[PDB]
């Protein structure tokens, strides 16, 4: 990326330093704790699955067990391992036995610490392999098939019925889509457990389930070899089970997943402490798994006035960047997001959009940026909508965005039809091909609107992050200084699932996946 | 399903709108939806439709300014022993549910979600505090009608202190409906198919009818 | 206009000099002759109108009269005047009398030359006034109403029935159109007479008639004051009656008319000599009348490969420029034309279009350029078509074109409906407003595709005009070196209507309207 | 008039095309026009239509290359004393008529317009010269059947010299039609509603049928 905006990179570096402060400061807290959801993830990574009689996931019962016996502070991994030592049964069987009331991890002799811990680490070691291998499986497919260098077409499917999603996903796969996302059931991030098994019915879209992941991946893999392309699969990590959904997709190997640091807090009233601990570990897993995450900055633009919230978005991007880093996720894995959401009747509006999109591209030069379509002003006028999807498509090719979430002419009306998808793709291929080199060809006038717009957004985001850094993240959220939303340090959902770590806590998975 | 567009020569009314629906069904398997309707002239109007009142966020916010003149406050919660909250979160969360944004996402509205298992006695303490205009109680478990008992108790409590009329009391949950609601003391009840906009549009009109 | 292409203006000036040579050289010929159509125009300017019994326009009979008595070389004006002197009847009555067989301009005593000539000039003097006044009438309306500074929306109406055209024209007038053109009946340029009276029926569009002009102008004037805007009216001069149609619109006061030097020759097989004499005088009248002409370069792009014919178009524009000049038409009156006609599947195609449009804008900086929509690749896919009309709209605002002929999503299907017109206008207003300053903001990379494309077209047009100048225009056409079309110096329609001027020839209208 | 789009689940055929027409009329006042038809999959196809063979220039040019292999030449004219030419100009001019471009506008065709009042004797001299494949004679005045006499004479002339079969002879004009045409010796006649594409598509196929 060349500097077409004449941006002040000192200012850029200054803003980024504030995000890094803000993050590291919160990190001190994350490391001193764990959460009920972290541990269930740990259990899953060690093979516990299936459900009990009332359809409760075994990971929830084994961890719920340890919980009420004041054990979480030590963390599942130990008990599970201890149990396996003097017992010699698989953690899957440890789970069923605990379900049946036939075992009690709290009353088994606690063998020597250094002995179980070592056992723990040897167990972790296995699944990390399965994961590491899946990452190779993917690398191996890219080199065989090659990968587009321009923007990747990302489309969405969501019937609520997995087998139906699949017939749609494979159709879309050959209709030309590069990334397919199955829209998770509305509100799933509010559940404190992950449903088990294939899903045949669901509101707003299909449930997120490990079985559901496997089916879809199996499908995409089939149509993939068919078209000789590797379709990237995507799902949502957001919610009270972030890590678990991440461990889950790590073993079935999704390729991209939504993983925003502040989403859960600001839009689902999930407690900030709980949220900041969950995102840390989900990000570690995703990172190690080679996954590209997606952030949800569009959430800040879909309702608020997009012209005046541009700095919130830029600040959000910086902040997500810095955390992802503290979790070992590199820039080429951070699919930071933004959107074409300004009012179509805004004078020079298209010039302001292009400017900001170009800004983000220069600020995060190594990130496979995610640019999203207009939705709030998309109306019943399917004709006007197709053209504003076109101006959206133009920005992507003018600014080299990497993950392109195709807009639909029918946006404001209903999930796309076969036709809506096709039209949307031809619109994008026409523009992408007709304007192919437009970003090399085009430059911006000295100190005109475009360049000046970008620097104002940057100066403002820096100003915002300076206050956020003054208060620390929790205080910031307590007073609504960010996102126009105020949230209680000890309020929201899930705080009761947060526990401080005791001196002997141990997640063998962190050192295996992070290792600093 | 079919995309169909055309233009009638009638001033841009809800009548012409209907004419649009008519001219649609009149031409084969229907259940038309007039997705877009805009005028080319005071005497002409264009149409887009598909075949085979509820204010919106922007609107309810306007309605509040032009009719009420201040931000309204709403306090909701899953009362009693009921730990079910996804439901109240569907109406109150920023993100809302299935596309319908929650009440806290509205500009002329301060939504205060107190979460699950809130004792009626606490609920009321909190409503009087944040000086609520709208109270929202959600109930899901119907076991031994523990919900009917609990919702009935909240009404007695409110009334015993001479407080009922200060609020627009709305209830809802999977086994709830407006019939059940009214015969219990509440101003309205909302079943499983309803969303925040449904609640908002009802609360705002009722407020207006009362404040007159 | 700033120089965004780094064009070599020496080359530009060099090309323009060749066009000027080519033109002046042909001009030597034009001045030494007149045509049957020139004279009928002269008669009309002096009041002869109406028709005879078999519906033949009186101008055709009075001039046909003079013709068979070997009189044309002297030119109508004299006989008509002589007649009025010793006879004292109005030229209108001179006409009827000649129709009835009751007079014979060839046998009346030919009073002293200097006496009739002077009489001639006094007669011309009257109508020039009516014309000069109409020009003021227009200036006066602009200042009252003001005029858009951006691109003017130009739309088309054509039912074939004048009264119907009007109901459509006024609707379009308030639907937002700035220029309205009534599509002339297909093939009218082949007729050697102008039909008289209002027209109620006609193929491909309404006949061009002085009565028809009056009705339309009266209408537009009504809806104009209504909307407080001055709607510009447009018609076609092309064909065997060019001058007459120009004299006609000069007196009813159309505002813009199609007037291309080579059209008639290359696309209607009308003889080159006849054509070059007709265009000269029609251009004089239009020029003096304050009219903005439109050239037809799109005709060179609608079928041939638009990418490889770009120099033909640029050469054509230069050549039309130079002739218009020799006829007293200034640059702010030459609405030179071009089009967005390259294949939509062409890689970087949009970059080449933008480049050429920017080229013409820099080469003809004072001309109110006419940019036309895509038509050859516009298909039944109304959705794709709306977006390629959008990329077309973009070029206009990026390059400051002045007369914008709106494209229609229904282009390849049928004349637009009320809806087709609206959609097309909102598409254009969205883009024009959303990208308002985009031309000041945008610049082009050093020696990239854009700038290099423009200079290649310019170098090629210069190369073409060098050969055209070597052969002179007639020889050029005789061998098809221009437009891929060969035409016979003494072939085509209308040569028999061309006469060389004799020593006493006299058009009082030339000195009144041109005067060097 | 109505704009209507949708998609059927049939491979992109002229059958599905028809199905499209069917599904259209089947839904109210018709006379459908399937303006666009393109496939989303080998098993699916999209449609656009409006409601209430003739090659095209690109095509006839291809047909000429793949079937004839050289440019074909056509000489037309308004023969005899008939000064009417707009008609022959509608089929032969670059600009053509009402949207249909003339034969001289075609790539694999050399059209030679000799204009009005061309004596049959001259017409034939010129056809033999530019070695024509297609002769076009236009007639308008029917006065005392001067046209029938004249067109009949051109046939005799041609035949007397043993030349008829060398050419595809087409005639047309306002009072002409294919019935009149055939019973006079010509291969086809074209009335007032026909255009260059109609002529081109017929001449090219006939040539092919002959050259075999
Ligand atoms: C998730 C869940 C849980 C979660 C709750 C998660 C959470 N955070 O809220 C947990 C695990 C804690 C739970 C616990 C239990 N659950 Co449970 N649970 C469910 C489940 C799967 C989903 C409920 C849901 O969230 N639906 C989605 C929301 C959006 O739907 P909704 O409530 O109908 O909301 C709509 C309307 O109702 C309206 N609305 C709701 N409230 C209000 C209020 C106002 C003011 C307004 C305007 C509108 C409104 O808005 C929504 C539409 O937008 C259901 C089964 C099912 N499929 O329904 C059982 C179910 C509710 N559970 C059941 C039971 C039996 C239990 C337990 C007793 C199980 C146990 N431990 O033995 C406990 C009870 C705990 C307690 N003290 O309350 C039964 C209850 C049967 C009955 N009628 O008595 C159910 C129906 C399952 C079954 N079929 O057996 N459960
Ligand atoms: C213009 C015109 C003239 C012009 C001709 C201009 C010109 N450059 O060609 C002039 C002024 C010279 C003229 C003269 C005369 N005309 Co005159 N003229 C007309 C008029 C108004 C229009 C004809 C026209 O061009 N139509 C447009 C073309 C596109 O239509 P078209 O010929 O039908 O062509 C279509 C098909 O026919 C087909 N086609 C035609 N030829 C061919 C050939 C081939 C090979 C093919 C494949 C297809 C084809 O293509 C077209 C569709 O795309 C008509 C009236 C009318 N409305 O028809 C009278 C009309 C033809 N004229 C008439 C007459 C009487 C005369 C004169 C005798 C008048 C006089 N002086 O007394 C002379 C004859 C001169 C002569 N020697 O031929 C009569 C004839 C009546 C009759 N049937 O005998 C007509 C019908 C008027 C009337 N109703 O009285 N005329
Ligand atoms: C009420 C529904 O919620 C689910 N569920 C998930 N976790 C629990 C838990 N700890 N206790 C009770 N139900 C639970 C089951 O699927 C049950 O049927
Ligand atoms: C044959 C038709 O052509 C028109 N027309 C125009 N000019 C002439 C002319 N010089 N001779 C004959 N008809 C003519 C008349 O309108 C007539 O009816
Ligand atoms: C909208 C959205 C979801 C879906 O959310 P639920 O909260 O599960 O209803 C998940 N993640 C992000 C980042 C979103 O924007
Ligand atoms: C197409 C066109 C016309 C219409 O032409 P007719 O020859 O009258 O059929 C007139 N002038 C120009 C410049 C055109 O391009």
């Amino acid at each position: 990326m060349e500097s077409k905006l004449n941006l002040d990179f000192n200012l850029v570096e200054k803003a980024r330093a504030k995000a890094k402060a803000i993050a590291i400061d919160t990190q001190e807290f994350i490391e001193k704790h764990t959460t009920v959801t972290v541990e269930r993830a740990v259990c899953r990574l060690l093979g516990i699955d299936g459900v009990d009689t009332d359809e409760v996931p075994l990971p929830n019962i084994v961890v719920d067990h340890i919980k009420e016996n004041n054990g979480l502070n030590l963390g599942a991994a130990m008990y599970i391992a201890n149990a396996v030592l003097n017992t010699g049964k698989t953690p899957q069987e440890i789970a069923q036995a605990i379900s049946a009331g036939e075992l009690d991890l709290t009353k088994l002799p606690m063998k020597d610490l250094f002995e179980v811990k070592t056992k723990a680490l040897s167990m972790a070691k296995e699944t990390v392999e399965k994961i590491k291998n899946n990452r190779s499986i993917r690398e191996s497919r890219f080199e065989e098939y090659g990968d587009k260098s321009g923007p990747l077409l990302y489309v969405i499917v969501a019937t609520g019925n997995i087998y139906e999603d699949i017939t749609q996903a494979v159709a879309a796969a050959k209709q030309g889509a590069d990334v397919i996302a199955v829209i998770r059931t509305t509100g799933q991030s509010l559940l404190d457990y992950v449903p088990y098994g294939a899903t045949t019915e669901g509101f707003g879209g299909t449930y997120a389930t490990q079985e559901n992941f496997r089916l879809m991946r199996e499908a995409l893999d089939k149509v993939g070899a068919e078209v000789g392309k590797y379709i990237r699969l995507c799902n949502y990590c957001s919610g009270l089970c972030m890590p678990e959904i991440a461990a889950m997709g790590a073993i079935e190997r999704l390729d991209v997943m939504l993983n925003d640091a502040l989403y859960g807090i600001l839009f689902r009233d999930i407690n900030m402490q709980r949220t900041m601990i969950d995102q840390n570990f989900s990000r570690i897993i995703n990172g190690f798994a080679g996954v590209i995450i997606n952030t949800g900055e569009d959430n800040y633009l879909t309702t608020a006035d997009a012209f005046e919230e541009a700095h919130t978005v830029l600040a959000s991007q910086f902040i997500n960047e810095q955390f992802a880093l503290l979790a070992g996720l590199p820039e080429e894995q951070m699919g930071l997001g933004h959107a074409f959401e300004m009012d179509p009747e805004l004078k020079n509006g298209f010039l302001y959009e292009l400017s900001q999109a170009q800004m983000a591209r220069e600020i995060f030069p190594k990130a496979p940026l995610k640019y999203m379509p207009p939705t709030k002003f998309m109306t019943g006028n399917i004709f006007k909508g197709h053209i504003q999807d076109a101006l959206f498509n133009m920005v992507t090719i003018m600014t080299n965005q990497r993950i392109h979430l195709l807009g639909m002419l029918t946006e404001a009306l209903h999930t796309p039809f076969m036709s809506d998808r096709a039209l949307s793709i031809e619109n994008a291929q026409y523009i992408f091909n007709n304007m192919e080199s437009i970003s090399e060809e085009i430059q911006f006038k000295e100190d005109g609107l475009i360049q000046k717009r970008a620097g104002f957004v940057l100066e403002k985001a820096n100003e915002l992050l300076e206050e956020i850094e003054q208060l620390g993240l929790f205080d910031t959220l307590e007073k609504g200084i960010f996102g126009g939303v105020k949230r209680p340090k000890d309020g929201g959902k899930g705080l009761n699932g947060v526990v401080s770590k005791d001196e002997n806590y141990y997640n063998p998975f962190v050192e295996l996946m992070l290792n600093k | 399903k079919v995309q169909l567009s055309f233009t009638l020569p009638l001033k841009n009314n809800e009548r012409s709108a209907e004419a649009a629906k008519q001219i649609a069904l009149k031409m084969g398997l229907e259940e038309p939806s007039v997705v877009m309707q805009q005028s080319l002239d005071e005497e002409f109007t264009f149409f887009v439709v598909y075949g085979n009142e509820i204010l919106s966020m922007e609107e309810t916010d306007e309605y509040i300014k032009e009719n009420i003149g201040r931000k309204i406050v709403v306090v909701g919660a899953s009362t009693g022993t009921d730990a079910h909250t996804v439901g109240i979160d569907a109406i109150m969360n920023m993100k809302g549910y299935a596309g319908h944004y929650g009440l806290e996402r509205y500009e002329m509205i301060d939504a205060y979600n107190l979460g699950s298992q809130v004792a009626n006695e606490d609920f009321i303490k909190k409503a009087v505090e944040l000086e609520a205009d709208v109270l929202l109680v959600s109930q899901t478990v119907t076991q031994k009608n523990v919900h009917i008992q609990n919702m009935t108790h909240l009404i007695e409590l409110l009334e015993a202190e001479g407080l009922r009329d200060r609020f627009v009391l709305l209830c809802g949950g999977p086994r709830i409906n407006n019939e059940i609601a009214k015969e219990l003391g509440y101003d309205a009840g909302f079943g499983p198919g309803r969303f925040a906009d449904d609640v908002a549009t009802f609360a705002v009109k009722t407020l207006n009818d009362r404040m007159n």
